[PDB]
Formats: structure tokens, C-alpha cells, sequence
């Protein structure tokens, strides 16, 4: 399934300031698949 | 003037009673036939009263399936039957006889 | 105050004059510091045989590059150091060059101008290069598909005859116009009784009539013994042409039925009929509520992006219709309601929609002539056509004249059970074939 | 003797609430009456960005006095016309038609402009028009370049493109419109120019009519000048490419300065298929540079800033060598290389095509409308001419040093793997 | 018809030199009508 | 050895990265803004990039 990662359909809301940590980023990489 | 205004407000009431559409909690302007002045003016609705209506339709085809009517609490009380598609759907056919009078000329 | 038709009395005189050579000069004087002068020469691709086809276009490209007196581009700096505008363009009845200048520099103006119609140097090595420009111009006009399906009509509709001709010429006729093709097209076509001298602006009469014999007495007014041009007149024919690519994203479609040409008095109550049917543009803001009936269907069932009705005028003949641009599914319901709008016409047309006929072509005709330039080419072009300049106050008398059976009249004459002349470009496959078009000409019910 | 009658001088007039009536009667057989709004994208900011594009879109939407289809019926009836132009400044609504039935046309100009209902139903249909009108504009790409230039070049205000930003498309509200109307479509921002129209007539409508109060101030926040540049690779045949600085405010003598140093430098082209022989950019470019091409002198004035440049449009490989070879010709002239028979010539040109803007009675009708916001008077053309002559040459070389000096803005679009950035040049 | 004017369906191709003047912008502006 | 020696083609990292500067703004009404801020810092294998690390 495709990938999407940089941390080192509605998709879903983030309200609190719990569920925003881990989601600022922190170099992008794509990868693909079958 | 509430000796003669009551009267006739006293038979509609009752006609109102007597129509029954108010037993499966539907109101008045949800049994309207749908001709193409009523389905513009429908569709300009606003979000609530549209989802509001589609409700109580469904929920009255649900009753009349099962050949039930509400409970008597939750009939339509004649006092409370809001007429949330008239404005609209004067203003379409307002709008259907300025066409037609241009037709005219 | 004052009212609509005093305000058509208000309008000055077109005043005409006529040298000894033949040279028609004509103005229209006005309150303006600025103006609009130039020579419209009756010549163009009708007029060129199959040989000397592209030979008027070519002698645009060589008009402003340099002249006996003025060599190379000292012309086009004496323009552009006076801040004044040169230009020109050619159809394949008229030809016209005209500067827009200072009413002051009216005096250099007509003497450019004169300098440009009769000493043009058409130099060897310019020829040369303005060989390559006009190529690489036919290549971009075929990206442009209004111009290439307008050329279609003409090619199909006049087929066999000097109207079917382009503008511009074929590709290969640019590649071996020789000088003396050139010179032999100026020296047979540009004399003083086919040109005239128009202005349009801040200036007295006199002083263009001056300038007129000091420029432009050095003319030749004789005609050769026997070499006098005449138009022979051209063969309408009912006919179809379809260049299918589907490559392409949207089908461009032009129809039309002969029309009588400039001087017909049927023009009018034509151009009534065509304005009930107008226009339309995916950008217009009516949508719905457009009062011509083909509009407003287009525009809520999105038939097309585009349409124009059109009274394409010559001498004696002219292209009558509308072409449009729609998707490939389209083709067949505009052309359906296309029709049934010119059998409505012909058959039930009503008086309140041909008064609003009647009023978009006052406003488009007051409208249009609105500025130096435009009244300065509706003179010139006006003495080629009808020999005269016609007032506005006798166009609102024709158009007056029109009501509902004179627009009914009219248009049976020239759409009803008549051969139109059918051009197609583009995703074509719903074109209607031409039989079944030719049948939409008619109403089984009339 | 068809002299013409003596031509009446325009009529004008400021009333204490702010608005500005000017009439001229010409006697022409057509009337034309503009309302002319400070109004434009400038006065959006980033939470109704595209509000003024939807509000262009909808003049032919019901009001309070004429329903949608009356609108359009009734002035095609008569065969009128009704248009909105827009710029980053002011909203311009114009009515044309014959003398005998401005009475119902202006009837219609002020039911679209001071009395809009903005029905929820009628401008949900209008939502997909901004973007079949967007994509019909952006298909020139000249439409890109100038709305990004803008873009890099404020911080807001004048950074607001004149089409909907795609994420709003759909999002506009009608209260979006109701309040844009209600704090922008008021007396002190507005001008009701009319030709063939008697001013009698117009005053009494702006005083009937026009008396609107409330709102905003004039002007709203100050367009802040940034300097930056947007690039856009889309692989176009052609690079086009804009190169400016902070020029000068209009109404300003150093405007006429910029003005005029436009036509020096060659603004646009005066003979049809000619070299630009007195263009001082297309010359320096064709020196060393065979391919084809097209170099201009820009100049955009505005209330409180202006941009000054040149817009080049060349193949991607040369696209550098162009926009190098237009700034050392910018740079010569800030370096005092300027002859006086060029900025003669360059007066000539700016001086006629004044003139020649405002022949026709829909150009005339804009120049009143503009210089009724913009200056709050009528500035006629014999003292425009006196303006543009008092400009010196001294002036022209200053503005010249004012864009080589200046912080500089850029936009660009198409194969840019050969156009520089701003450090680059 | 939707204007765009900023000089002072496949549109079609500017391919020579003499095709390409008055092209270079020279304020945009943008109308709308009926 | 069998089936990976492929010759010929570009040598090797191609053309060396220029570092500019400069900001890229992208206006879409989210409910929340997104910001990155950056500078140069260092090459992969460097000493100093694992100082960054740590930092
Ligand atoms: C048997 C009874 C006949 C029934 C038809 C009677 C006519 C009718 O219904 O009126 C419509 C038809 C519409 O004609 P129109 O004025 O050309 O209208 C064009 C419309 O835009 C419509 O234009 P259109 O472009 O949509 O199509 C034109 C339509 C024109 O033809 C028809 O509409 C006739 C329909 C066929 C009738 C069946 C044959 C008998 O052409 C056809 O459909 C002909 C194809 C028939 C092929 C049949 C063989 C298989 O009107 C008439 O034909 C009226 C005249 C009647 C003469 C009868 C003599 C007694
Ligand atoms: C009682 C008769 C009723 C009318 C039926 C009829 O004539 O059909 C129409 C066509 C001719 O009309 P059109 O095809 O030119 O379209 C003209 C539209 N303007 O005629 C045909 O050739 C169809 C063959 C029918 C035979 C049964």
C-alpha cells in the first residue's frame, strides 16, 4: 500500500492538542508497492 | 374578534383533525403534490428543513406500511404545523407568472 | 433635453470629394485632437487569379518596410517618433491602410500614407524574408480552428470561383511569388478611382482635399485600353466539407445559406433576424433568462460553449448563418435548435422579439462607430461598397421600416428549403449528415 | 459646412458625503452611466479572499426591484448592455443604451449595486461560473505571470489575485457578499459618471439613491511592498517572465517620471509586423539574441504603491540572455545615457496615446470614473499634456536608478531551467 | 464576453518573431457582462 | 557479477545542490497552518551532522 512518511475519502479531523503531537514533521519518502 | 374568527378557526381545526395527516407527525406542506413549482421551491429549502422533511416523510411511509399511526403525544398539533415551504414556493410562482406575463407582449 | 432621433440629426456630414486622377476623399470632421486616416483600396484575393493568390497578403507584409524615399525602417521611425499608430489589413474584397495620429500630424500622416500606396520598394532581399514570416503564419492560423473553418465555408460554398480563395494564399504559392507578380498586382490594382482617401477626426475638410492633390496627383488615372478588372460573380454552391480529428477537444461547425451581398436593401431586416438569434459565450452572465431561444436552451442544457450568427456581405453574393463550438455529443442538438429558430422566423416570428432585434442593432451600430478609427473605416469602406456614406439617420429609417412579416418575409427568402453550405472541423462524428441538415430547411408542418 | 456644434465641457460635482457625480452631454444618439466602486480585491483579506470575483459574477442576480430574469429581459429588450470590470482597485458598473431608456437602465444599476439579495439558492448556481471564468482568463499566460507578480511582490492587500483562489470556489457565502457590499459599496467610495446624461438627472438619482452610509474607511489597510518571486514550471513552449520594482503612487509627479521612462524604454508596438526601431528594449534584446522574442516596458500604478519593469516572453534556453540583456538596458539609462530627442519622442507617444485612450465614450467613461476615486476630480487633457511635459530627463534617469536600485520582484512560468532568479541578475 | 486585458479550446500557436510583438504585458483588468 | 555490471550512463551525484533561500506560501483556508522553517545545516557523514542530530 502506498507510503507516505516524514516524521524522522475524509482522511480524519485533529481537534485536541493530545492527538496534533507525533504529526509535526521531523525528509519525505515515497514508496510503493503490490 | 374572536367571536366569528374562532368559528371558522374551529372548523379547520377540526378538518385538520379530520385529514389525519397529522396522526403519522407529518405537517401540512409535507403532503403537497410535487408539480414542478413544489419541487423548486423544495429544492431551494435550507439544509435543516430539507433533512427535516425527508424524515418525517420517511417516517410516515414507514407507519403507513405498517398501517400505524404516532402516538397521540406525538401527532402534529394544528397550533404547531409550520408552513416552512409556502414563502418559497410563493416566490417560485411569482416567479413562473412574471415569465409568463413577458410571454405575453 | 433631447431625444434619441434629434440626436441622429446631431451628427455632422460626411463630406466627399473627388480629385482629377479619380481619388475619392472623404471625412467626417469632429471636435478631437486625435484622428484616424487612410487609403481602402477596392482590391483583394477575389480579385487575384489561382497564380497571384497570396500576392495582395504579401504586399502587406512589404507596405511598411521601406519605400524609395524612406528606405528600410525610416518610416517606422518617423511613425513611432510622433507617437502615432500605422496598420493595415486585407479581406478578399478590400484592402486598407490607415494611421492613427495627432490631428496635427495630419499633414505627415497623408504623406506617408501616399508614399506607401505608390513608391513601395519591394527589395529582393525584404521579399525574401517576409517569404518565411507568411509560412510560419499559416502554420499558427491552422492552430487556429474559427480561422480555418471559416475558410472551409468559403472553400466549399464558392467552390470553383475567386471567393473560395484564402487571404492569404496556399503555402506553395509564397514560395515562388516573384517580384513582378507583386509589381503587376500594384500596377493592375491600386489606381486613384478604386482608392479612397477616409478621415475620420479633428481636421477640416480642405486641408485632406489639399493634401489629397499634393500627394496624391502624382497617380495614374488612366486604365490601361482594355486591363479594367471586373468582378465576375461567383457561384453559390450547396455543399459540405467535414475534416474529421479527433484529436482535437471541441467540433467546430459553421453553416450557412447565400445572402444577396453589400447593397441589397434585405441586409436590414437581415441583420434583425440574426440579432433575435445573437450570440452566446459559456462567460455570458444571462444563462437561463437570455431571450433568444438558442442562448438560453445552450446555456442550461450546456449545448456549446459558443455560437454567432453572421451576414457575411460581397458583391452581388455573402454568407448568411452561424457557426458554433460545442463536445462531440452536442453537435446534433445545436444544430437542431440552430435550425428550428431560422424555420420559427421564416414561419412565426413575433413583433415584441423583433423590436429587440431592432434594438440591438441600433446600439450595435451606434455603439460600433464610437471612436476616429471605426467611422474613419466605415467611410472608406462605405464609398467601395454603397458609393456614398450612409447616415444613421437612414439606417433607423430601414430599420424601422421592419416588423414581424418583413422579417418573416425576408428570411423565407433566403433560409427556407434553400442548399446551405456546411463546414466542419474538429470530434465531427454527430455532425448530422448533409441531407438530414438540408431537411432541417424545411417544416413538414408548414 | 458639416463643422460640428460647439462640444459641451463635462459637469462635476463632490457631495459632502463623499460621492462624486461628473456628467458629460456629447448629444450622442447612445447613454452610458458607470458606477465606479473603490471595491477591488485589495479590500479582500485571507478569510473572504475571492468574494469580489463571485460579486463581479453577479450583477444579473435577483434584487430587491428587479428579479434575475427581468434584468436580463429588460435590457436586452431595449438592447442595452451591463458589465462589471474590476481591477485590484475599483469595481466599475457600466449601462449602455440609447438616450430614451437610461431611466430604466439606471433603474437596474442600482438594483444590482445597492440593492443585491444574494439568494442562497441563486449563488450556489453561481459557484462553478469562477471557475469556467478563471480558466477562460488563465489560459493567456500573461493572466498567471501578473497575479503571482503581485503575489511575490506584497504582503497583502495587492498581493489578492482578481479571480477566486481554487479552495474557495464553492466556499463563498452569501454573507461573504452582503458585507462586502454593505462596508465597500458606500458614497464616500463611490462615483456615478454618466455621458449623455444630464447632470441634473444624476444628481438627483446619487442623491435619492447613492446616500449610503456605514462601512469602512477609504483605502482599508496599506499595500506593504515585500520584494520575492514565484516561478512556475509548467513546460510552455516560451518562458514568460516579469522583472519590477516599487515604482510610485499615481497622481504622483514621479509617476509621470515612470510613465514616460515607459515609452523610452518601448512599451508597446506602433506599426504592424515592424522592428520597435525606437524601442530601446527590443533593440538592446535583438542585439544578441536571433531567436524569437517579445520584450515591454510594465507600468501598473496604483492608490499607494505602484510596480515598474519589464515583461519578456522568449524560448526557455535564451530566456536568462533576454531578461539580462533588458536589465543592462534599464541600467545604461539610470547610468544617464539618456538623449533628449528620446525622451521628446517617448512624450510624443505618451501624450497621443492619452489622447487616443479616450476617443471612444467606454474609455472616455473610464478615465472620469478613475480619476473621480483616484484624484477626486476631472483632470482635463490639456493640463494631462502639461504634466507629462514638465516631466525632465533627470527625472526619467532617476526613476531608471529608483528600479535598479530598488528590491526587486519577479514572476515567471514555462521550462525556467534557464531562467535566473533575482540574485542571479 | 469575459475580458482580460493587461497591455498597458486550443486559443492558437505564436511561433515567428513578427507574431509575438504586443503580447508582453505592459495592470490587469478583468470584466464580466450580459 | 553476472546480471549487475552495467557500464556507461552519468557519473556520479550528477550536478552539486545550490542552496538558495526563500519562501513558498501556499494559502488554502486549512483548519490549521503548517510551518517549516530552515537553514543549510550539513552533508550526510559529516562530523557536524551529528551535531544537528543531537541538537
Ligand atoms: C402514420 C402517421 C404519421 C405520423 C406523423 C405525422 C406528423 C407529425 O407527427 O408531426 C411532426 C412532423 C414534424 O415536421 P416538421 O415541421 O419538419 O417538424 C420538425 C421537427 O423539428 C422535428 O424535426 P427532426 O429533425 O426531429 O426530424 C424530422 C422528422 C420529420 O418527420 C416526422 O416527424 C414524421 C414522423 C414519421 C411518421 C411515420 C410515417 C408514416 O423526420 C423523421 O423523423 C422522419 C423519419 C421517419 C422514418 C420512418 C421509416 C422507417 O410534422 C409533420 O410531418 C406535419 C405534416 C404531416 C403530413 C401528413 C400528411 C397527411
Ligand atoms: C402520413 C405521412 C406522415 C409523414 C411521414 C414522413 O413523410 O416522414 C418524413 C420524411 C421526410 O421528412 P424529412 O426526412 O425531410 O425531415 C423533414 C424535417 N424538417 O419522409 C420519409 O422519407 C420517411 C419515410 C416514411 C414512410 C412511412
Amino acid at each position: 500500500r502506498g507510503v507516505a512518511g516524514a516524521l524522522r475519502d475524509l482522511k480524519r479531523s485533529v481537534l485536541c492538542r493530545e492527538s496534533l503531537r507525533g504529526q509535526a514533521a521531523g525528509p519525505l519518502v515515497a514508496s510503493v508497492s503490490l | 374578534v374572536s367571536a366569528s374568527s374562532r368559528w371558522l378557526e374551529g372548523i379547520r381545526k377540526w378538518y385538520y383533525n379530520a385529514a389525519g395527516f397529522n396522526k403519522l407527525g407529518l405537517m401540512r406542506d409535507d403532503t403537497i403534490h410535487e408539480n414542478d413549482d413544489v419541487k423548486e421551491a423544495i429544492r431551494r429549502l435550507p439544509e435543516n428543513l430539507y433533512n427535516d422533511r425527508v424524515f418525517r416523510i420517511k417516517r410516515a411511509l414507514d407507519l403507513s406500511m405498517r398501517q400505524q399511526i404516532l402516538p397521540k403525544e406525538q401527532w402534529t398539533k394544528y397550533e404547531e404545523d409550520k408552513s416552512y415551504l409556502e414563502p418559497y414556493l410563493k416566490e417560485v410562482i411569482r416567479e413562473r407568472k412574471e415569465r409568463e406575463e413577458w410571454a405575453k407582449k | 433635453t433631447a431625444t434619441y432621433a434629434q440626436a441622429l440629426q446631431s451628427v455632422p456630414e460626411t463630406q466627399v470629394s473627388q480629385l482629377d486622377n479619380g481619388l475619392r476623399v472623404a471625412s467626417e470632421q469632429s471636435s478631437q485632437p486625435t484622428c484616424t486616416v487612410g487609403v481602402w483600396i477596392d482590391a483583394g484575393s477575389r480579385y487575384e487569379s489561382e497564380k497571384n493568390n497570396g500576392a495582395g497578403y504579401f504586399v502587406e507584409h512589404l507596405a511598411f518596410k521601406g519605400t524609395k524615399n524612406r528606405p528600410g525602417n525610416a518610416l517606422e521611425k518617423e511613425v513611432e517618433s510622433m507617437g502615432a499608430h500605422l496598420n493595415a489589413y486585407s479581406t478578399r474584397e478590400h484592402t486598407a491602410y490607415y494611421i492613427k495620429a495627432l490631428s496635427k500630424d495630419l499633414p505627415k500622416a497623408v504623406e506617408l500614407l501616399a508614399d506607401i500606396v505608390q513608391n513601395c520598394s519591394l527589395e529582393d532581399s525584404q521579399i525574401e524574408k517576409e517569404r518565411d514570416v507568411i509560412l510560419q503564419e499559416l502554420q499558427e492560423n491552422d492552430t487556429s480552428m474559427r480561422d480555418v473553418v471559416f475558410n472551409y465555408l468559403h472553400a466549399t460554398a464558392f467552390q470553383g470561383t475567386p471567393l473560395a480563395q484564402s487571404v492569404e494564399g496556399p503555402s506553395e504559392n509564397v514560395r515562388k511569388l516573384s517580384r513582378a507578380d507583386l509589381t503587376e498586382y500594384l500596377s493592375r490594382h491600386y489606381k486613384a478611382p478604386r482608392m479612397v482617401l477616409a478621415a475620420a477626426g479633428g481636421l477640416e475638410h480642405r486641408q485632406l482635399l489639399d493634401l489629397a492633390q499634393k500627394h496624391f496627383s502624382g497617380l495614374s488615372g488612366t486604365y490601361d485600353e482594355d486591363a479594367v478588372p471586373t468582378l465576375s460573380p461567383c457561384r453559390f454552391t450547396g455543399s459540405q466539407i467535414c475534416h474529421r480529428e479527433d484529436g482535437l477537444p471541441l467540433a467546430h461547425v459553421a453553416i450557412a445559406v447565400e445572402g444577396p451581398g453589400w447593397a441589397h436593401p434585405d441586409n436590414v431586416a437581415l441583420q434583425v433576424a440574426n440579432a433575435i438569434i445573437g450570440h452566446y459565450d459559456c462567460t455570458y452572465g444571462g444563462g437561463a433568462h437570455l431571450s433568444s431561444p438558442l442562448a438560453s436552451i445552450a446555456a442550461t442544457n450546456k449545448l456549446c460553449q459558443s455560437f454567432q450568427t453572421f451576414n457575411i456581405c460581397y458583391a452581388d453574393t455573402g454568407l448568411l448563418g452561424a457557426h458554433f463550438v460545442c463536445d462531440h455529443m452536442s453537435i446534433d442538438d445545436m444544430m437542431f435548435v440552430l435550425q428550428g429558430q431560422w424555420m420559427r422566423l421564416c414561419t412565426s416570428a413575433t413583433e415584441s422579439e423583433v423590436l429587440r432585434g431592432k434594438n440591438l442593432l441600433r446600439n450595435a451600430l451606434v455603439s460600433h462607430l464610437d471612436g476616429t478609427t471605426p467611422v474613419c473605416e466605415d467611410i472608406g469602406r462605405s464609398l467601395l461598397t454603397y458609393g456614398r456614406r450612409i447616415p444613421l439617420a437612414e439606417w433607423e429609417s430601414r430599420i424601422a421600416e421592419v416588423d414581424a412579416r418583413v422579417v418573416r418575409e425576408v428570411c423565407s427568402k433566403y433560409f427556407y428549403d434553400q442548399c446551405p453550405a456546411v463546414a466542419g472541423f474538429g470530434p465531427i462524428e454527430q455532425l448530422p449528415d448533409y441531407n438530414r441538415i438540408r431537411s432541417g430547411m424545411f417544416w413538414l408542418r408548414f | 459646412a458639416g463643422v460640428p456644434p460647439h462640444p459641451q465641457d463635462l459637469e462635476f460635482t463632490r457631495l459632502p458625503n463623499g460621492l462624486v457625480i461628473a456628467s458629460l452631454e456629447n448629444y450622442a444618439p447612445a447613454s452610458r452611466i458607470g458606477l465606479f466602486i473603490k471595491a477591488g480585491s485589495r479590500y479582500e483579506n485571507s478569510n473572504n479572499l475571492g468574494t469580489s470575483h463571485l460579486l463581479r459574477l453577479a450583477s444579473s442576480l435577483t434584487t430587491k426591484g428587479a428579479s434575475s430574469f427581468k434584468i436580463t429581459r429588460g435590457i436586452e429588450a431595449v438592447g442595452g448592455k451591463l458589465s462589471v470590470t474590476s481591477t485590484r482597485e475599483n469595481m466599475a458598473y457600466t449601462v449602455e443604451c440609447l438616450r430614451d431608456d437610461v431611466d430604466i437602465l439606471m433603474e437596474f444599476l442600482l438594483n444590482v449595486t445597492t440593492a443585491p439579495e444574494f439568494r442562497r439558492w441563486e449563488v450556489a448556481a453561481l459557484q462553478p461560473q469562477l471557475r469556467i471564468d478563471k480558466a477562460v482568463a488563465l489560459q493567456n499566460p500573461q493572466a498567471h505571470v501578473i497575479e503571482n507578480l503581485h503575489a511575490a511582490a506584497y504582503r497583502n492587500a495587492l498581493a489578492n489575485s482578481l479571480y477566486c483562489p481554487d479552495y474557495r470556489i464553492g466556499k463563498v457565502t452569501p454573507v461573504e457578499l452582503h458585507d462586502y457590499v454593505q462596508n465597500h459599496f458606500t458614497s464616500a467610495r463611490m462615483a456615478l459618471i454618466g455621458l449623455g446624461v444630464s447632470h441634473p438627472v444624476l444628481k438627483q438619482v446619487a442623491e435619492q439613491f447613492l446616500n449610503i452610509r456605514g462601512g469602512l474607511g477609504l483605502s482599508g489597510a496599506k499595500a506593504k511592498y515585500h520584494g520575492g518571486e514565484i516561478r512556475e514550471q509548467n513546460g510552455d513552449s516560451l518562458v514568460h517572465a516579469a522583472l519590477v520594482a516599487e515604482s510610485a503612487a499615481i497622481g504622483s509627479a514621479e509617476a509621470n517620471a515612470f510613465s514616460v521612462l515607459q515609452h523610452v524604454l518601448g512599451a508597446g508596438p506602433h506599426v504592424k509586423r515592424g522592428s520597435n526601431a525606437t524601442s530601446s528594449l527590443y533593440q538592446a534584446v535583438a542585439k544578441g539574441v536571433h531567436q524569437p522574442f517579445d520584450v515591454s516596458a510594465f507600468n501598473a500604478s496604483y492608490s499607494d504603491s505602484g510596480l515598474f519593469g519589464f515583461y519578456t516572453i522568449s524560448q526557455a534556453a535564451s530566456a536568462g540572455d533576454v531578461i539580462k540583456a533588458a536589465y543592462n538596458q534599464v541600467k545604461t539609462i539610470a547610468q544617464g545615457n539618456l538623449s533628449n530627442p528620446d525622451v521628446q519622442a517617448a512624450k510624443n507617444k505618451l501624450k497621443a496615446g492619452y489622447l487616443m485612450s479616450v476617443e471612444s465614450s467606454e474609455g472616455f467613461l473610464d478615465e472620469v470614473g478613475s480619476q473621480a476615486l483616484a484624484a477626486g476630480s476631472y483632470t482635463p487633457p490639456s493640463t494631462v499634456l502639461q504634466q507629462i511635459d514638465a516631466v525632465a530627463d533627470a527625472d526619467v534617469i532617476n526613476a531608471a536608478k529608483k528600479f535598479v536600485s530598488g528590491r526587486k520582484s519577479m514572476a515567471a512560468s514555462g521550462n525556467l531551467g534557464h531562467t535566473p532568479f533575482i540574485d542571479e541578475l
